[PDB]
RNA sequence: CUGCCGAAGGCAGAAACUCAGAUCAGUUUUAUGUGUAAAAUGAGAGUUUCUAGUGGGCCAUUUUUGGUAAGCAGAACUGGCGAUGCGGGAUGAACCGAACGUGAGGUUAAGGUGCCGGAAUGUACGCUC
RNA sequence: GCGAAACCACAGCCUGGGGAACGGGCCAGGCAAAAUCAGCGGGG
RNA sequence: GUAUAAAAAUAGAGGUCUCUCCUGUAUCGUAGAAGAUGGGCGAUGGUUGAUGAAACGGAAGUGUUUUAUUGACUUGUCCAUGAAAUUCCAGAAUCCAUUGCAUACGACUUUA
């Protein structure tokens, strides 16, 4: 499965920069060594900082903080496409922050084919407010007087001598 | 049954020569 | 001699002889007790639940 | 009629075997009940027995038996590897092999 | 210790079994491209050093003792101190006269016979 | 789950190609098995495109003596037999015996009709196909490829529907004697507490 | 006989380490999973989805996003243990687990005991 | 005349299953009196020391290996009121074959419990039996569960079910 | 008949003797610009001498130029094949694993677990008629 | 009634595949029931 | 234990406005020296065997019910006897003949 991990990394000093910038990202990843080389690839894309003169300064994995309230999460993201670049944006409703993120993963290589390495993901963020969910189907959700039957029923002891229920 | 007109297997030949000339697309375009 | 090769994983007198220590090692060892003391920085609170 | 059978049913299904090769010095055998490897794990160890009959009566009897001993499970859904003295005839694919309760563990 | 042995089937030709102008005795196969000498799946096997059997008991009979051939009573003499070891075997071509007279004297050494009773 | 002598599937409802897997299975294990009422098991995708298999299954034929070339058979019973037996090893002894341990038959026959009919749940189309998905039957299928002998089977089944409503209706009467002496009884209640 | 996933309807374990217990749905998180909760200690608050799950005919009311103190509060109030009992389905699953935990001197027991219940066999004439 | 190396091989006492404690009720599931049920005296060094009350279901006291038996949750019955050290490895050696050269019907004839079994070796299990039977004439059901047989049917895993 | 060593597109082996070495490496660091020089790891390293067989070719790899509807042609290195059985890809000279004495037990690689076929008609989320 | 010879690794069904040469042997299928007679010559 | 016969749907079924399903882990059966020998107490029942007669079952009827007469066993419950040294698992057709509706020879169609 998946975790969430927080990487806090810097360049090692030197006389040219006796204190260099301390630089923190939130990234998920399923064990710390994916999340260290998931972190050095980005940082390497974004401030062009060399694996090999930088450290990672701390490794600290983040439980969620509410894992038994329902929550509506909001990621952007960017694919990596036949043309290269993408931008989406979805939102699933779960209680953790890591499921979120397993929820889109499987989406995407549900849908437009998408690996771990092809996907990046730039902010998962919180949307609390109703107003602020766009899309429909998370709308089905919160809607207040929500019912529904059970979907997918679907239902060794091979030669059952009774037929099935499979209703009430 | 099948139920087509061309058949879904292909021959060794075939599906090797893929390889063969898949590359040298490969080659061509770069 | 060493007609057979007993492992002292296993073989109690065989890691008898090899490690002259075994008789009383005590891994089992009390540190905390009850009184723990919870140390967390609070700025660092404030930067792992950040963003 | 019905005061005996201190032993469960079971099929000799087939060698343990790879897609082309046969390893005929351990059988695969399929016992009635049992459909997973943790229940697999009661008759592990238990006298498995092959019983069928001939022509020529030696001791007096119609009735030959070959022994054998449930070694370890196979699969997931309950099919379980058996040894016997001797390695079972490839023509008793699908015969019915008689699982005895002993030597028991409980 | 007890007797074991690695293998019981022996060795044949290759095509002994299709010919009978080529003998049962084993060959080598010298093709360069023979599914024999290449050692295929299915074929029969090619003899190898590591199908020999345990130096204890190689050459030693399945009731241990191994067979010594005696043509005469001299021959008999020889397997006094070796009897625990070695079994006397009468040679084809001894006469009977000759047989009886070696194969009570075997019986007298206490020393077994394996083809006593012939 | 018990090792029968006879299994008498009850193929209504039920998916080809399921139910040929699961009794090909069994009857290399070694069982008999007797798969009645073939006119109704179920075929997934429409009807169209099935007879186009079926009807593209009939140009398989030699081009010299079509007596020796393919034989297309037309039964439901012969469908699921046809289907059954591309699941099994029948080039060799094992294959061909396995082949004699099974009887599919049309509609259910007397030696069959008095006897109890398990059902595969693997194979029920109830069970395993999407709602909202198109079928076919294999008793229809038939009677448009070339089976001239639905009318004398759907007849026979009503017959056979009435009188076993009618021995059912008998059997539940005496049920329900049984059923009303049984509280009447007094060690039903007296020392029950084992669930029983 | 609808049993609609509403909140706070009163559901029964099938799959999982808490297969046999009971339990009610506080708040349906999406689709295909849920939040449950149950009076039971041994029970803790978890998310479920509904594949291993059947529901129940017992609806009991019950605010949304409700905390497990008041969720046994409301169990007791209204009755929902001894009231999914009352049911004969519940009878027969107890009956069955009794009958899962009976030994052989007690198979015993009920094999004297159903020969006692065939003894009379009696039909009037 | 080779010397064999001295094995290290010392023996030590068996350690039986805490479930086969005496006054148990257990089912035989070999031999000749497969399937009864027994109450359990004594364990011996390998096997237990066991007999069925013989005025219930008629099995002698015998020996029988602890691989060969179910243990029940049948509640225990009291032996401690009967003495067991009488039964030694010793009391049930059968003596010795001496040669096979038997079982021309005579063997036959001068066997069987009429002849060869002693007078002596019915007193102990009449003894035995004298002080069984009042415990299990007072709680109930213990006569005819013993009298009984142990026997399978269909619907019946010996892997779900416990004794 | 068996065993051991074993290629080649100047080799492998045999004998005669150095030094218990800083003596070499289909290698990586350090320094100077793939060359050279002076730490890591591994290995006992070597020199003169003579004497069998071969000096071919197929496949793919990355570096270029000439190119055309279109493929294509000519170089250098790298390996595999050739002397190589075995598991898998339905089967196969060049695809994925794996280098082979006779056996017992355990565990895997590649590929797989509806049936043929040994192995879950497993679990979870989507897409498709 | 008399009585040969050529030829002969072994043989004998077809479809798709087996990189090629597709073949009869291998793979996946259709199939498959003794012993034979007279024709015609497709397949060597 | 060679035990178990409605049908149909699954976005619905069946039973007395009410109730049930939500799988056979169910139901029937199940002691006995492989099933012995007697004694009671309680019920007219169950297992039924043997015959003897009625009805039903044609899809491959492979059997079903109804009985009758009896001979049995009647664990329904409670008692007494024996088990063991099995002292630790094992009338037809054809040939010969005939026919010519047939025919290389067989075969066939007739007579005999």
């Amino acid at each position: 499965a998946l975790k969430e991990y927080q990487v806090v990394g810097r360049k090692v000093p030197t006389e040219h920069e006796p204190v260099p910038k301390l630089f923190r990202m939130r990234l998920f990843a399923p064990n710390e060594s994916v999340a260290k080389s998931r972190y050095w690839y980005f940082l390497k894309m974004i401030n062009k900082v060399k694996k090999a003169t930088g450290e990672i300064v701390a490794i600290n994995e983040i439980s969620e903080p509410k894992p038994l309230k329902a929550k509506v999460f909001g990621i952007w993201i960017r694919y990596d496409s036949r043309s290269g670049t993408h931008n989406m944006y979805k939102e699933f409703r779960d209680t953790t922050r890591v499921g979120a993120v397993e929820a889109m993963y499987a989406d995407m290589a549900a849908r437009h084919r998408a690996r771990f390495r092809s996907i990046r993901i730039l902010k998962v963020v919180e949307v609390e407010k109703k107003e602020d969910v766009r899309r429909n189907y998370v709308k089905q959700l919160l809607n207040p007087h929500l019912k529904f039957p059970l979907p997918h029923r679907r239902t060794k002891k091979v030669f059952a001598p009774h037929r099935p229920s499979t209703f009430y | 049954v099948s139920l087509k007109k061309k058949s879904k297997r292909r021959t060794t030949r075939l599906r090797s020569r893929i390889e063969k000339k898949a590359a040298e697309s490969k080659r061509k375009q770069k | 001699a060493h007609v057979q090769k007993k492992n002292p994983l296993k073989n109690k007198a065989v890691l008898s002889r090899l490690n002259p220590y075994a008789k009383a090692y005590k891994a089992n060892v009390k540190i905390n007790s009850e009184k723990t003391p919870k140390a967390a920085g609070e700025k660092f609170l404030s930067v792992l639940h950040e963003n | 009629a019905q005061g005996h059978r201190l032993y469960v049913k079971a099929k000799h299904l087939s060698f343990q075997r790879s897609k082309h090769v046969i390893h005929p010095g351990t059988s695969i055998v399929k016992i009635e009940g049992c459909d997973s490897k943790e229940e697999a794990q009661f008759y592990l160890g238990k006298r498995v027995c092959y019983v069928y009959k001939s022509s020529k009566a030696v001791r007096g009897s119609k009735i030959r038996v070959i022994w054998g001993t449930i070694a370890r499970p196979h699969g997931n859904s309950g099919a379980v590897r058996a040894r016997f003295v001797h390695n079972l005839p490839a023509k008793t694919f699908g015969s019915s092999l008689r699982v005895m309760l002993y030597p028991s563990n409980i | 210790v007890n007797i074991i042995k690695k293998r019981t089937k022996p060795f044949k030709r290759h095509q002994s079994d299709r010919f009978k102008r080529v003998g049962e005795s084993w060959r080598k196969p010298r093709g360069i491209d023979s599914c024999v000498r290449r050692r295929f799946r299915g074929t029969i096997s090619m003899p190898k050093i590591g199908y020999g059997n345990n130096k204890k008991t190689r050459y030693c009979m399945p009731n241990g003792l191994k067979a010594f051939l005696v043509r005469n009573v001299s021959d008999v003499e020889l397997l006094l101190m070796h009897n625990k070891t070695y079994a006397a075997e009468i040679a084809g071509n001894v006469s009977a006269r000759k047989r009886v007279e070696i194969v009570e004297k075997a019986r007298a050494l206490g020393v077994k016979v394996t083809n006593a009773g012939a | 789950s018990e090792f029968q002598k006879v299994v008498v599937i009850d193929a209504k409802g039920h998916l080809l190609g399921r139910l040929a897997s699961v009794v090909a299975k069994q009857l290399l294990g070694g069982q008999k098995v007797v798969v009645v009422r073939c006119e109704e098991l179920n075929i997934s995708g429409h009807f169209f495109r099935n007879k186009l298999k079926y009807l593209a299954y009939l140009r398989k034929a030699c081009r010299y003596n079509p007596s020796r070339g393919a034989f297309h058979f037309r039964a439901p019973s012969r469908i699921f037999q046809k289907a059954v037996r591309g699941m099994l090893p029948h080039k060799t002894a094992r294959g061909q015996a396995a082949l004699e341990h099974l009887q599919a038959v049309e509609g259910i026959p007397p030696p069959f009709d008095k006897q109890k009919r398990v059902v595969v749940p693997a194979a029920l189309r109830v069970l395993r196909l999407k709602p909202g998905r198109k079928y076919c039957t294999v008793g229809r299928l038939s009677s448009e490829v070339g089976w001239k002998y639905n009318d004398i089977v759907a007849k026979l089944e009503e017959r056979r529907k009435v009188k076993s409503a009618a021995f059912y209706q008998a059997k539940l009467a005496k049920q329900k004697k049984i059923a009303s002496a049984k509280e009447a009884s007094p060690v039903n209640q007296k020392l029950s507490q084992f669930g029983y | 006989f609808k049993r609609y996933v509403e909140v706070g309807r009163v559901v029964l374990v099938t799959k999982g380490e808490y297969t046999g217990k009971l339990a009610v749905i506080v708040d349906i998180v999406d689709h295909k999973r849920a939040l449950i909760d149950s009076p039971c200690s041994e029970f803790p608050r978890q998310v479920i989805r509904y594949g291993s799950v059947v529901l129940t005919h017992i609806v009991m009311k019950l605010p949304r996003g409700a905390r497990s103190g008041i969720v046994a509060k409301k169990w007791k109030a209204q009755d929902v243990c001894n009231k999914w009992a009352s049911s004969a389905w519940a009878k027969k699953l107890e009956a069955k687990k009794v009958r899962s935990q009976l030994n052989d001197f007690d198979r015993f027991a009920v094999m004297r005991l159903k020969k006692q219940r065939r003894e009379q066999v009696n039909v009037a004439v | 005349e080779n010397v064999p190396k001295k094995a290290r091989k010392a023996v030590r006492p068996t350690k039986l299953r805490a479930s086969l404690a005496p006054g148990t009720v257990c089912i035989l599931l070999a031999g000749r009196f497969r399937g009864k049920r027994v109450v359990v005296l004594s364990q011996l060094e390998d096997t237990l020391v066991v007999t069925g009350p013989y005025k219930v279901n008629g099995v002698p006291i015998r020996r029988v290996n602890h691989r060969y038996v179910i243990a029940t949750s049948a509640p225990k019955i009291d032996v401690s009121g009967v003495s067991v050290e009488k039964f030694t490895k010793a009391y049930f050696a059968k003596q010795k074959r001496s040669g096979p050269v038997k079982k021309d019907e005579a063997f036959f004839a001068e066997n069987a419990p009429k002849n060869a079994l002693p007078a002596e070796r019915i007193a102990d299990q009449k003894a035995v039996d004298a002080k069984l039977l009042p415990a299990i004439k007072a709680i109930p059901n213990m006569k005819e569960y013993l009298a009984a047989s142990f026997a399978l049917s269909n619907g019946d895993r010996p892997h779900l079910m416990k004794f």
